[PDB]
């Protein structure tokens, strides 16, 4: 893993407005092909940065479990971000529509 | 004569196709 | 029965006896061009078939996504 500053600040371009506009000027003259293999492109680079620089270089979290423990962390960064959130709302949705474990309920009993 | 172009590095360093594996046998997946 | 529609195979150890039982080969090369390339040393594969491998060296992503 590397260049998480810059993945924040790419976040940060794609969602300012302004940069819209840029980029609906920018798609003149394009076809989707050249987008898609743009970004796979991209991400190439990436992780073949990774595979080559690990072999001589270190970064400022380098630990003994390696880029393991950097990987772990941007899971539990996505599952505490992304899905404990979901799951928040949808305990709301399942306290006002049935109350407070209502999708573990037991059948009706005949 | 002088350089004044901007070279970037993808003219002189091409970076390895890793994102989708390898293939040692050159035949698709369904042969 | 006739004989006509006998099995069409002999024991192994009636093989073994004879001298005739092969052990080998799990797998086959169904065409004489497929088993002669590792004899051949100088084309291995026809150069029309060596551009049509030069297109599988990676696996599609694309098409496993799509
Ligand atoms: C709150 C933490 C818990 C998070 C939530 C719970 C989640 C748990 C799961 C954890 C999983 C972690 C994810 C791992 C994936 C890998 C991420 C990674 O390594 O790169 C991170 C990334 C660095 O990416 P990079 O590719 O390595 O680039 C390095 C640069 O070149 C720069 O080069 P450099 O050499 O100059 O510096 C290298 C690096 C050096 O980093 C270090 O070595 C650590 C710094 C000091 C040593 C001790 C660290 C722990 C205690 C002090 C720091 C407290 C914050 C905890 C930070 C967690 C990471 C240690 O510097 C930093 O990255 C700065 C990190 C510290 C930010 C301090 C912000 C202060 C505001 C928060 C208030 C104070 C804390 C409140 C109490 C919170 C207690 C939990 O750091 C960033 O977040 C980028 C910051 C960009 C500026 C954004 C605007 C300012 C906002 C600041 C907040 C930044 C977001 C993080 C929130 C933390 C504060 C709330
Ligand atoms: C919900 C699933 C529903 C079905 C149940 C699942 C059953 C299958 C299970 C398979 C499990 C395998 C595991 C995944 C494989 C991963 C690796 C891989 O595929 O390598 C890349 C590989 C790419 O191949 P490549 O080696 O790069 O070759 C590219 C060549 O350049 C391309 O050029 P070309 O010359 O080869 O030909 C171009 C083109 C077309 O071919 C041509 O040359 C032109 C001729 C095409 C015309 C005919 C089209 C074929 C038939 C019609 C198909 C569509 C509609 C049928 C409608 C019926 C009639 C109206 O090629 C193809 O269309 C490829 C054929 C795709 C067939 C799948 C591959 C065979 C695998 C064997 C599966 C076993 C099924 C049993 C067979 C049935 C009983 C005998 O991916 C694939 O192509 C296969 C797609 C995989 C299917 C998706 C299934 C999902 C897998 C889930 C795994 C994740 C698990 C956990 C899930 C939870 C996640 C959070």
């Amino acid at each position: 893993g590397f260049h998480f500053q810059q993945y924040i600040a790419m976040a940060g371009r794609a969602i300012n407005p302004v940069q819209w506009t840029r980029a609906w000027r920018r798609m003149e003259g394009k076809s989707a092909t050249e987008v898609y293999r743009d970004a796979l492109a991209w991400t190439n680079n990436q992780f073949a940065q990774i595979s080559r620089a690990s072999q001589y270089r270190a970064w400022w979290w380098q630990n003994p479990l390696g880029m393991g423990l950097v990987l772990y962390g941007t899971y539990k960064a996505w599952h505490m971000i992304y899905m404990v959130r979901k799951q928040k709302k949808t305990a709301q949705l399942v306290a006002a529509a049935y109350g407070q474990g209502g999708q573990w309920l037991n059948p009706v009993p005949r | 004569k002088t350089l004044e172009r901007n070279v970037p590095m993808k003219e002189i360093l091409q970076p390895l196709w890793v994102v989708e594996p390898p293939n040692f046998l050159r035949q698709p997946v369904w042969k | 029965p006739s004989g006509a529609y006998r099995l069409p195979a002999v024991d192994y150890k009636r093989q073994l006896s004879r001298g005739t039982l092969v052990e080998g080969a799990d797998f086959y090369l169904p065409t004489a061009q497929e088993q002669q390339r590792l004899a051949r040393h100088f084309e291995p594969y026809s150069e029309q078939e060596q551009e049509e491998r030069r297109k599988f060296r990676f696996q599609s992503i694309s098409v496993y996504l799509a």
